[PDB]
C-alpha cells in the first residue's frame, strides 16, 4: 500500500520529459530547455529505467501468480497497482522501447568516432558538443514518431505536471531564495541578519510534499513535530517515524516500522536529518 | 485477534450485501431513472427506506407474491430461492425494507 | 431532436449510473464520458437554437412574399 | 461615498487596464461610460458599467456591453455570474484582442451590398457554451457541411508556473476522412498550421489576433 | 392546445389562409417563437448551475438534515427539468403543423 504514493511521483516524473518532447520540436533553438538531452544521453539511467520496468513487470507477474486469497478485502491494494499501469496517460511499453532504441544508437555512433568527453556531456554537461550538431538533431526527429504515436498528444501537453520538486526555486521560500549579502562580505550567513519571518527552519523551504514516499503531507504530520529537514539540500520528510492511522490500509493502532526507518539519520542525499524545530 | 477478523467479516457481508442490493434495485426500478438514483444516492447518505420519497407507485402482484400471504401461497421454490439469497426483501405499502442481519446498531453508509 | 433532449438527460444520469456504481477514486474513462456527453448537450442545444431561428427566418420571409 | 468609490474602481482599472485605448468618455453617479478598444465613435461607449451604491461601497458591478460592441454576446453570462469584478477586467483585458478579431470577422459578412453575386453559402455566427470557452461555427445549409473552430481558457504549466493560453483547434469530433466534399479546406489548415501539437493551437493574445487573421486568410 | 393549422392540408391552401385574419396567427407563433428564444437561454443557464451544484457537492456539508435538504432541493430540480421538458415539446408539437410545410416546399423546389 505504501508503494502507491511512490509511483505516482514515478508516473508523474516520466511524463515532464515527453512534455518536453512536443515542445522542444517547434523551437529546436531555445537553449533553457537542453535539459532533456542530458536525461536521454546518461547511459545507466536507461538501463536502470529498464530494471525498474523489468521488476516492475516481475512483481505484477508474481502478484498474479501469487495473489492474495484468504482476505479478499486486502486485494485492493494488489488490485490498484495493475490498475495504476495500466491507466497511466503513456503506455510502459512503448516508452521500455524508447530507451532501449537510444543506448543502441549511442553506441555505435562510439564506433564510428571515439570520443570520452561525451560520456561526460551525457551524464553531467547534459548537453552536446557543438562538433557532434548533427547527433542533436536526431533526438528531435526519431522521438516524435516512436511514442508519441500511441499516446494523446494534447492530454500530456496540458497534464498537470507542476509540483515535481525539481527545480531549487520551488524548495526554498521566494522570500530568501535570492543572495543577501555582498561576496566581499562573505558566503556564510549569521542567523541575525535574516528577515524576521525568515529566521527559523519552518519558513525556510516549501513544507507541502514529502520527499521519500512522495506523499502529500497533511496538516498533522505538519503540526506534530515529527518530521525531519536536510541541513543539504533543503529537504523535508517525515521518514524514520511510525505514520498515522489516515495513511494505513484500515485505521488502527497498531504500530508499524515502515521504510522510511532506513532514513532516520542519513537523506537521500547523503546529508544528515535532524528534528525540525517548532 | 479477534477484532481484525470480525472487522474484515463484515466488510465482505457488506459487500455482497451491496452487490444483492445494487442487482436487486437495477430491476426493481428499471423504468424509472430518478428513482434510482435517489434511492442509490440516499442510500449512500444512508437513508432509511421508510423515511425516503417515491414519485412513482410500484404494482401491487410483485408485493403480493414476494410474500405469498394473499391467496397463492408461496412457492417452496421461491422459498429456497429467498434462502439462498443473503438479504430478506419484502415491500409493505409501496416501500421496501431493508435491515442489517448482523449488526442491528444505525449502520452509516456515507461516505 | 424531441428524442435527443430525453435521451441526453437520461444518459447523462446514464453515465453517471456506473460512476456512483463503483462509489456505491474517478476512473479517466468516465470523466471522458461525462465531458463528452455533457459538451455534446450544448451543441446540439445550439444547433437547435439555429434551426429554429433559419425556420423562423424562412417563416417571415414566405409569409411576406 | 460613491465618488470614493468610483475613484477606487478608477484606480484598481488604471492598475489592470494600462492600454493606449482606455478612455473615460462620459461620467455619471449611476452609470460609467468609458471606451478601452479601438472604437472610432467618439460618443459610442464600448463598456457600460451601472453604478449601485450601498452605505459602505458598491453593491454590484453589472457589465453591459454596446451592441456595436461585439463583446454583448457574453452579456448573460456576466449578469447571472456574480465573479469578482476584478476577475471580470482581467478577462475582458485578456479577450479584447479576440473580441477585436472576431469583430473583423463578423464585419466581412456583415458587409452591405457590393455590387457582387458572390452569396456565400457559409455564414459565420458565435456559439457559446460558459466564460471559458468561446465557439464559432460556419453554416452552410447548401452543402450540408459544418466547421467549427472551439477557443478554450486551458491551463498549461510554463518553466515551474501554470499559465492560461487560447486553446484554438479543431473539436475531437473533427476526426474528417478525406471522403468529406468539404475536407479539401480542413485539410489545407491542418497542413498549413498544424505552438503546434498536431491538434492544437495555444497562443499568446497578443500575437492571436495576427494569427487568428493568418487562419482566417485561408477562409477569406 | 388549439390546432389553427389543421393536419393533412397543402401548402398552397395553408398560404390562402394565411393571407387573411389579419395575421392573429403570425402574431400568435411570433410570440411561441419569442418565448421559445427566451426560454433557451436560461435552461443552459440553470443546467450549469445544476453542474456546479453536483461538481461541488462535497462543500459546505456538515449535518445530516442538509443533505437532506439539498437533496430534496436538487430532486425539486429535476421535477421542474421534465416539467421544462414537457412545456417544449407541447411548444414545438404545437408549431410542428407549421414546420410540416418545409420539407414539402424543399422537395417540390427540389
Amino acid at each position: 500500500h505504501s508503494l502507491i504514493p511512490v509511483a505516482k511521483w514515478f508516473v508523474k516524473f516520466i511524463t515532464y520529459l515527453t512534455q518536453e518532447i512536443l515542445i522542444l520540436i517547434n523551437d529546436p533553438t531555445n537553449k533553457e530547455y537542453t535539459l532533456v538531452h542530458g536525461i536521454f544521453g546518461a547511459k545507466m539511467s536507461r538501463t536502470l529505467i529498464l530494471s525498474i520496468l523489468n521488476e516492475i513487470k516481475k512483481v505484477t507477474q508474481i502478484v498474479a501468480k501469487f495473489p492474495e486469497t484468504s482476505y479478499p478485502i486486502l486485494n485492493e491494494s494488489s488490485t490498484f497497482l495493475k490498475l495504476v499501469l495500466s491507466e497511466s496517460p503513456v503506455d510502459f511499453e512503448k516508452f521500455e522501447t524508447f530507451l532501449v532504441d537510444v543506448n543502441n544508437k549511442f553506441i555505435a555512433l562510439c564506433e564510428q568516432q571515439p570520443s570520452q568527453e561525451r560520456e561526460f556531456s551525457l551524464l553531467v554537461k547534459a548537453e552536446i558538443p557543438p562538433e557532434y550538431a548533427k547527433v542533436g538533431d536526431f533526438l528531435l526527429q526519431y522521438a516524435n514518431n516512436a511514442v508519441i504515436s500511441h499516446a494523446n498528444a494534447a492530454a500530456v501537453y496540458f497534464a498537470d505536471t507542476s509540483g515535481l520538486k525539481i527545480s531549487n526555486s520551488e524548495f526554498f521560500n521566494p522570500e530568501i531564495f535570492h543572495l543577501l549579502q555582498p561576496l566581499e562580505e562573505g558566503l556564510i550567513i549569521d542567523t541575525d541578519k535574516l528577515p524576521i519571518k525568515n529566521r527559523t527552519s519552518k519558513s525556510f523551504s516549501k513544507l507541502l510534499y514529502d520527499d521519500v514516499t512522495c506523499d502529500k503531507l497533511s496538516v498533522s504530520e505538519i503540526s506534530d513535530g515529527k518530521l525531519k529537514r536536510c541541513s543539504r539540500c533543503g529537504s523535508v520528510t517525515r521518514a524514520g517515524n511510525i505514520i498515522s492511522s489516515d495513511k494505513t490500509i484500515v485505521p488502527t493502532s497498531i504500530q508499524t516500522k515502515r521504510w522510511p526507518t532506513m532514513y532516520t539519520r542519513l537523506c537521500i542525499c547523503s546529508g544528515m536529518l535532524f528534528e525540525m524545530d517548532g | 485477534f479477534r477484532k481484525e477478523e470480525l472487522l474484515l467479516k463484515d466488510l465482505e457481508i457488506r459487500k455482497l450485501e451491496i452487490s444483492s442490493r445494487f442487482k436487486h434495485r437495477q430491476e426493481i426500478f428499471k423504468d424509472s431513472p430518478m428513482d434510482l438514483f435517489m434511492s442509490t444516492l440516499g442510500d449512500c447518505l444512508g437513508i432509511k427506506d421508510e423515511e425516503m420519497l417515491t414519485s412513482c407507485t410500484i404494482p401491487k402482484a410483485v408485493v403480493d407474491h414476494i410474500n405469498g400471504s394473499g391467496k397463492r401461497k408461496p412457492t417452496k421454490a421461491a422459498q429456497r430461492a429467498r434462502d439462498q439469497d443473503s438479504i430478506d426483501i419484502s415491500i409493505k405499502d409501496n416501500k421496501l425494507v431493508m435491515k442489517s442481519k448482523f449488526n442491528k446498531s444505525n449502520r452509516s453508509y456515507s461516505i | 431532436y424531441k428524442n435527443k433532449l430525453t435521451v441526453c438527460f437520461d444518459d447523462i444520469l446514464k453515465v453517471g449510473a456506473e460512476m456512483m456504481m463503483q462509489q456505491q477514486g474517478f476512473s479517466q474513462s468516465q470523466q471522458k464520458l461525462l465531458k463528452e456527453k455533457v459538451k455534446l448537450f450544448h451543441g446540439i442545444l445550439d444547433d437547435l437554437e439555429t434551426s429554429l431561428s433559419q425556420s423562423s427566418s424562412y417563416l417571415e420571409t414566405l409569409t411576406a412574399l | 461615498m460613491q465618488l470614493v468609490v468610483l475613484t477606487d474602481v478608477v484606480e484598481r482599472l488604471h492598475k489592470n487596464f494600462e492600454s493606449e485605448n482606455f478612455k473615460i468618455i462620459a461620467l455619471q453617479p449611476n452609470e460609467i461610460s468609458f471606451k478601452y478598444l479601438s472604437n472610432n465613435d467618439e460618443d459610442d461607449k464600448d463598456c457600460t458599467i451601472k453604478i449601485s451604491t450601498n452605505d459602505d461601497s458598491i453593491k454590484n458591478l453589472t457589465v453591459q456591453l454596446s451592441p456595436s460592441n461585439p463583446q454583448h454576446i457574453i452579456q448573460p453570462f456576466l449578469d447571472n455570474s456574480k465573479m469578482d469584478y476584478h476577475f471580470i477586467f482581467s478577462y475582458l483585458q485578456f479577450t479584447s484582442s479576440l473580441f477585436k478579431a472576431l469583430k473583423v470577422i463578423l464585419n466581412e459578412r456583415g458587409g452591405k451590398f457590393h455590387e457582387s453575386g458572390s452569396q456565400y453559402s457559409t455564414m459565420v455566427n458565435i456559439g457559446l457554451h460558459n466564460l471559458n470557452e468561446y465557439q464559432i461555427v460556419y453554416y452552410n445549409p447548401q452543402a450540408g457541411t459544418k466547421i467549427t473552430i472551439c477557443i478554450e481558457l486551458k491551463t498549461v504549466l510554463h518553466n515551474g508556473r501554470d499559465k492560461i493560453q487560447f486553446h484554438i483547434h479543431f473539436a475531437d469530433v473533427a476526426h474528417i476522412t478525406t471522403k468529406s466534399p468539404a475536407y479539401p479546406m480542413m485539410h489545407q489548415v491542418r497542413n498549413q498550421v498544424f505552438i503546434r501539437l498536431g491538434n492544437g493551437v495555444a497562443c499568446d493574445p497578443s500575437e492571436i489576433e495576427p494569427i487568428l487573421m493568418e487562419i482566417h486568410n485561408i477562409l477569406k | 392546445m388549439d390546432s389553427i393549422i389543421p393536419a393533412g392540408v397543402k401548402l398552397d391552401d395553408l398560404q390562402v389562409i394565411l393571407a387573411k385574419n389579419e395575421n392573429e396567427t403570425r402574431d400568435k407563433v411570433c410570440k411561441q417563437i419569442n418565448e421559445a428564444r427566451d426560454e433557451i437561454l436560461p435552461l443552459r443557464l440553470q443546467f450549469n448551475e445544476f453542474i456546479q451544484i453536483m461538481a461541488n457537492i462535497d462543500q459546505e456539508g456538515s449535518k445530516q438534515a442538509d443533505r437532506m435538504a439539498k437533496y430534496l432541493h436538487i430532486r425539486d430540480k429535476i421535477l421542474q427539468l421534465n416539467d421544462r421538458f414537457q412545456t417544449l415539446s407541447s411548444h414545438l408539437e404545437a408549431l410542428q403543423p407549421l414546420f410540416s410545410t418545409v420539407p414539402e416546399y424543399l422537395k417540390t423546389a427540389d
